[PDB]
């Protein structure tokens, strides 16, 4: 009855969708295939046809065709669509413009065209998925091209995106200030919800917390693969307390320009040392405030909270949920906003995560994963800003994005909009 | 006669409603698949109530379970006595509210709301007797603040004589499961004030204390609360299904209950409520149960009565009394604690004794109270309410699906002058 | 006595009237062979109203079958109950009418009309007391609204005084099956409103929603619609083969149902009709069977009644019954909506109750309604037809046949003047 | 009890024909021969014989002699009558005056005298079909040499025709605008419904849908016989709402000079991709109004509809017929012409398509065949015009046409005629 489109855009979205219907399949009993062995929540995500198979509700989508190509060749290669997979001629070499104006051209419409199929295939649609780097390129400006389209296509339906924001210190890209600002842009009108995650964070808990100094990229996608699974659960499992993709619009968005909250995960822990954790509800709750395991790197203590909201999964008795957070609520560290005096949203749900094979993560009972809003974010776009104000004093790199399609006057523009959302959390920070 | 027609609302109401029938079942002695194998016959005499007849002994619970999502009637169904409702009672739609009161009363329960009534009318005028409509839902949510407002102003529109009796799980002061609690809730209450004879405030943070201490449960589920919250649901509508020395008919309770038309909420309360290892330390006797029924800490609701007055008071007992301790004891609560009541009320007790207790009880009494300790309820969500409203916390998400900002500040007005309301009659006369 | 001959047209008349005389035929206790293997005696004491004699207790069917094109009526004997009819009554031609009225009426049934009357007269002859005939065919096609209204006009000069009862699919508006639909229902009716003493209008997409709503049927094959078509064709006519308490004629309802001469355009309905689901959450009584008779969800035209009024109402029972509760919920549907039924007819409910009720059903009933409300039919396919003829779509199909532009707009003008008639008579008096 | 005489001209119909009687004897169980091994409904196309022999009823027509030679050497040898495969002296050389005049003067009574003899052998005579190529020669000076001849003999007779319309870009001969113009000037007046196809179109279609990037004529030929299938489908099988050649003469033309519908079929999909799609019947539906499955490359969207017919095959429930058609009537791209309020004709058969053995499409449950007409065919006219505007401006290949028995003269009132109905078509495209 309930659906979700999942898009998958670059490199980042289409490894960190592998990572995603990994887990999905396994959540469901799929077989890697569209079949099911000798289960039937598998309607929101899963599509079904006559033979058995079920063909994934996702559109994998990049202007490189090297990482698509190794999808149809992979163990995933029967399960997915043809049609779904599209790839381009040429990436657009972390050019924010090539992937805009002249690359995404020429495949949007390609792309847009496979969603309508999807979207009128569904008994009722209630919102997209976006998986895409911020770093630059296809992430930048083929999902910019692509959330505008749909901003008119599907006008009010929800429209929740997961983003590789760039990390302070770490980076792998020399313009990604340009990108990761142009893309924001033009994207804060047309996006709902954006949740944030750093590679140099979750590579910190991956070393900090999960006894492993060799993270790879998949580490890293199964991690964020747990925390959609986890935002999803409402919808695929049955619970005590069901929380909707709709809900989470007017839950962590106060305004409409400040709708960027960041993402936890609380039990990551390993499998030696989780026999040494009794790891109940208080516990797992108070970890997620922590600074230790944020998913992005900014410390929340550094400002103010706005908006949470708490996803319990397994075995998990709601009474410990309402004291957990009191307690939460009581600490003079742990500060929220003058005007939201009603700060948490709450959604408990029965299915426990589950572990896929070969993973690093524990055999858990109970997990939560927390998406809270929060003013400290702020820092984030400051640091950010002031990289791309470096390089465009200088124009380090605009001939290659005005010879392509763009103009001059949209770097100033881009730059001017970001210090006007700085200057809005600023204000909303501040009471009377 | 004196039919009931129950309507759910949101996924609390369901939930609650769900365990509604299936305590009510239990009493009537109605299989899951809804045939009848009770032993007494009393029991069969009035299942007309709540329940309409079909061929091969069939009983059909006269209840509309409505919600702007699938998902939570499909667990209904799925679940134990989910057989029983009548399939063309569950409307529901496809995209369900964002737990903004706004989507649900304007947008999305507007273009479901008619064929809910459609369902109603048709279950309404099957009755012999019509006495009223019981809804059940809360308050904090979505498809519960918006749309049942929505359904009871439809409904006191069309039949303005018989009597609404809404049981509202309101939101906690401790801790919140919602951040536009105090939009949802502002935004209802508006509503409710006018459009219903009387409301039934219960928190979840209450139902929990009642477990913890009375009960000693170490996990409540959300299973545990409703079935109190049933109790005191079946509890109020036992004179219309069994006979008794003194019967109460829900009317009966408003006009004892309901001073003035403004003020018609109340806090229950239930008793005995005994661990499994405390049963066998109670004598379990007409004395004692009134003596927790009066206890601060054995009320559904947040607000402590001490910090008020009551204005009137039910007691509803079950099971075979003697009538005299009934009359001294409830007596002897009027005395000890006489600055506990108003004084412009001279008695303000009503005792009502239905002869047929609870499986697996020889007593029980359900506690209702009027008391102006509410107040403090209401002006913790206009606390809550004004501080997010001053610099427009979460209001795009309201305004854009309909709504204006003159309502919310009606809302808050109309709020603030029930709490007034409220404080004015707290003062003896002169 | 009382014979009725049934007459065909066009591939939707045979598939219709095949599935009208497989149900006949079932409560009759007639094999498909044509051999008689009833319990009852009843059934076999009227069974020449429908049926002729042979030797060895063979029935035929006073059926004509005749169409344009053999492939439909080759479909009709080789599937069940197919034998069952005398071969000299299939008349069918070579050429089928490509959807066009003209050929049908003009050039290609013109040159086999003939041959039809010549079984008709022979069947009409070999009946005791000729009551009328029935004709069931299809206002959209080009056999059906062509040679259905020759053959009609034709009857009605040779039998003035007979009944002519026509059984018409009419054009969908939602979604059309024929490009040409406007010009073909718009001289149809032009024959109809003239040679006909009652016209049954449905429509598929009527039938459709009876099977999505009520009968929560996923894959309605066009069987399934002519079962619905058949049970109301075979109600109207259950008093004349079968005992009742109170007996209603053929030539009884027409003068209850058609105060004026042109208005002999109504909208039939069928009850209970129940998924094989709910069957067990209903009562199965009279007051409930009466309740979905005047919904507007339960009756197989488009035409909605609320916007319009009942200038009278048929309801034609079936099954032993309390004469007390058809007489006080009849009179109940007169207070309630008394707002739907025009003030200048005193009464407009006619109830009629035969005893003997359809196989496997305790209880049916039949509603005949004749409403100002199918005036926007009308309304419809004129709206249609002008836009078409306006810049003469297709005309060339049509006047290359032998017709003539004068002809249309006299159509035309007949069809506006219907639509003027109703609306008038839905004004009260003075 | 019906009949239809098929009537193959040119290399074109010749071909084209080879695929449909291939596909006609796999949909009867025939045998390559006459023989049925030890089946009812043959009598529409295939006449009968004490010995167990069915003898197609058709013509195979051309002024060449090495197509029908093939015929006779292949494996179908022995199925058509001898007599049946007329064969000339020498080609028409992609000359319409030969194919009309000279040459086709001594070959047109002797094909019309076979006719003949079929048409008194039928219980009743339902219409010809006739399959030619657009571009030239024997296609455009014999059939339309042909076409008025059958519109005396036989009159009020229908008379459909599969024509092989010239493509935009792709083209084979060099003089295809006199050909094609010519012969449609001759034969507006005789024929009732000309069905248009390009090979431009169906190799789209074949290596957009269908995975091949080697297309062969055989694989276009077996595509139209699917069509052609479906078109005769109603009188060849039982179903629910059957649809007769007579009634798209009036379901599809509205006016007697506009008679060129368009040519969809929706399910064309390969065996492998055919396990990850439902094929319910609202997709296929909206499928048949893309511009990108059109058989002629014509864009429906660029003007107006004016009447569409819908022929459903297999498992079709007419519920969802109605459901789907109703929808695309509420879309404001898919545009009807204001005075046809009644646009569609729907006809349901519960013979589903069969698949021929070594085909590329898959083994459909339900198959629609649409036949669209639509002013947007104007623009193909005016693009075949200025072509041929262009040549004889030079009088690029006159005098090859003048010297064989044709005029100059005609050459004027072809192409004058064409423009009044370029301008017909504007007339009717517009409303008030
Ligand atoms: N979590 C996660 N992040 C990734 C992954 N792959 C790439 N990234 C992030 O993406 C950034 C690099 O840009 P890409 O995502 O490769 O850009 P693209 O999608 O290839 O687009 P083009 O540059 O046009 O090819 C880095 O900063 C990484 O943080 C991945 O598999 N998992
Ligand atoms: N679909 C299809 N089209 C064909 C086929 N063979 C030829 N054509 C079309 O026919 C055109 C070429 O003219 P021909 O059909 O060969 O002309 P002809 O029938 O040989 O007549 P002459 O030129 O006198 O020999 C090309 O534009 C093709 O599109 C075929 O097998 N299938
Ligand atoms: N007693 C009880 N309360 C519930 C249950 N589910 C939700 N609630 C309460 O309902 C509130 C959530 O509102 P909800 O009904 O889900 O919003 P809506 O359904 O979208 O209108 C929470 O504050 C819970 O306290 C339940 O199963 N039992
Ligand atoms: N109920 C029902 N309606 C049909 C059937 N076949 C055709 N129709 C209706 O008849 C209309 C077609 O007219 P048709 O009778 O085929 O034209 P004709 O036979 O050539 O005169 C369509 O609009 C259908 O709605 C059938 O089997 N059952
Ligand atoms: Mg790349
Ligand atoms: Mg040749």
């Amino acid at each position: 009855m309930r659906e979700c489109i999942s898009v998958h855009i670059g490199q980042a979205g289409v490894q960190m969708g592998n990572a995603c219907w990994e887990l999905y399949c396994l959540e469901h009993g799929i077989q890697q295939d569209g079949i099911i062995p000798d289960d039937s929540s598998f309607g929101t995500f899963f599509s079904e046809t006559g033979s058995g198979k079920h063909v994934p509700r996702a559109v994998f989508v990049d202007l490189e065709q090297t990482v698509i190509g190794e999808i149809r060749t992979g163990h995933y290669r029967s399960l997915f669509h043809p049609e779904q997979l599209i790839t381009g001629k040429e990436d657009a070499a972390n050019n924010y413009a090539r992937g805009h104006y002249t690359i995404g051209k020429e495949i949007v419409d390609s792309v847009l065209d496979r969603v309508r199929k999807m979207a009128d295939q569904c008994s009722g649609l209630q919102g997209f998925l976006i998986f895409h780097s911020f770093g630059g390129g296809t992430g930048s400006g083929f999902t910019s091209l692509l959330m505008e389209r749909l901003s008119v296509d599907y006008g009010k339906k929800s429209k929740l995106e997961f983003s590789v924001y760039p990390a302070p210190q770490i980076s792998t890209a020399v313009v990604e200030p340009y990108n990761s600002i142009l893309t924001t842009h033009t994207t804060l009108e047309h996006s709902d919800c954006a949740f944030m995650v750093d590679n140099e964070a979750i590579y910190d808990i991956c070393n900090r917390n999960l006894d492993i100094e060799r993270p790879t990229y998949t580490n890293l996608n199964r991690l964020i693969g747990q925390i959609v699974s986890s935002i999803t659960a409402s919808l695929r499992f049955d619970g005590a307390l069901n929380v909707d993709l709709t809900e989470f619009q007017t839950n962590l968005v106060p305004y409409p320009r400040i709708h960027f909250p960041l993402v936890t995960y609380s039990p990551i822990i390993s499998a030696e040392k989780a026999y040494h954790e009794q790891l109940s509800v208080p516990e797992i709750t108070n970890a997620c405030f922590e600074y230790s395991n944020q998913m992005v790197k900014c410390d929340p203590r550094r400002g103010k909270y706005m908006a949470c909201c708490l996803l319990y999964r397994g075995d998990v008795v709601p009474k410990d949920v309402n004291a957990a957070i009191a307690t939460i609520k009581t600490r003079k560290s742990i500060q929220f906003v003058d005007w939201c005096p009603t700060g948490f949203k709450v959604g408990i749900n029965y299915q426990p995560p589950t572990a896929v094979p070969g993973g690093d993560l524990a055999k858990v009972q109970r997990a939560v994963c927390m998406l809270s809003n929060t003013t400290a974010i702020a820092e984030a776009w400051a640091r950010l800003d002031h990289k791309f104000d470096l390089m465009y004093s200088k124009r380090a790199f605009v001939h290659w994005y005005v010879g392509e399609g763009m103009e001059e006057g949209e770097f100033s523009e881009a730059r001017e909009d970001m210090a006007a959302l700085e200057k809005d959390y600023e204000e909303v920070g501040t009471e009377s | 006669m004196r039919e009931i027609v129950h309507l759910q609302a949101g996924q609390c109401g369901n939930q609650i409603g769900a365990k509604f029938w299936e305590v009510i079942s239990d009493e009537h002695g109605i299989d899951p698949t809804g045939a009848y194998h009770g032993d007494s016959d009393l029991q069969l005499e009035r299942i007309n109530v709540y329940y309409n007849e079909a061929t091969g002994g069939k009983y059909v619970p006269r209840a509309v379970l409505v919600d702007l999502e699938p998902g939570t009637m499909d667990s209904v169904r799925s679940g134990p006595f989910g057989q029983i409702f009548r399939p063309d009672n569950f409307v529901f739609g496809q995209s369900g509210a964002g737990n903004n009161w706004a989507k649900g009363h304007y947008t999305e329960g507007a273009e479901l709301v008619d064929s809910v009534l459609d369902v109603v009318r048709k279950e309404a005028e099957s009755c012999d007797c019509l006495q009223g409509f019981q809804l059940t839902h809360s308050l904090g949510g979505g498809t519960g603040s918006g749309m049942g407002t929505l359904l009871i102003s439809k409904i006191r529109e069309e039949y303005p004589d018989r009597i609404m009796n809404t049981f509202s799980v309101v939101p906690s002061p401790k801790v919140s499961d919602t951040v536009v609690e105090p939009y949802n809730a502002t935004l209802s209450v508006h509503q409710l004030v006018e459009n219903t004879d009387e409301t039934y405030c219960i928190d979840n943070e209450a139902l929990y204390d009642i477990c913890f201490r009375t009960l000693k449960l170490t996990t409540p589920t959300y299973g545990d609360l409703n079935h109190l919250v049933s109790a005191t649901m079946s509890g109020v509508t036992t004179c219309l299904r069994f006979p008794g020395q003194l019967n109460a008919d829900l009317r009966k309770l408003a006009v004892n209950m309901v001073p003035f038309p403004r003020l018609h909420f109340f806090m229950p309360g239930f008793a005995p409520l005994t661990s499994r290892g405390s049963q066998q330390y109670r004598a379990l006797t007409v004395p004692e149960l009134t003596q927790q029924m009066f206890d601060a800490k054995n009320m559904m609701a947040a607000c402590d009565p001490r910090h008020g007055r009551y204005l009137t008071v039910a007691a509803i007992f079950r099971g075979r009394m003697s009538m005299k301790e009934v009359d001294e004891q409830m007596l002897n609560v009027q005395n000890k604690n006489s600055s506990y009541f108003v004084e412009w009320i001279p008695n303000n007790v009503k005792t009502a004794v239905c002869d047929i207790p609870p499986r697996g009880l020889k007593m029980s009494a359900t506690f209702i109270g009027n008391s102006t300790a509410i107040q403090e309820l209401f002006k913790r969500i206009s606390e809550q309410f004004t501080a997010m409203f001053r610099r427009k916390a979460f209001l795009h998400w309201y305004t854009g699906e309909g709504m204006d900002e003159m309502e919310f500040t009606e809302a808050e007005s109309n709020m603030n002058d029930l709490v007034s309301e409220y404080q004015q009659y707290q003062d003896a006369t002169a």
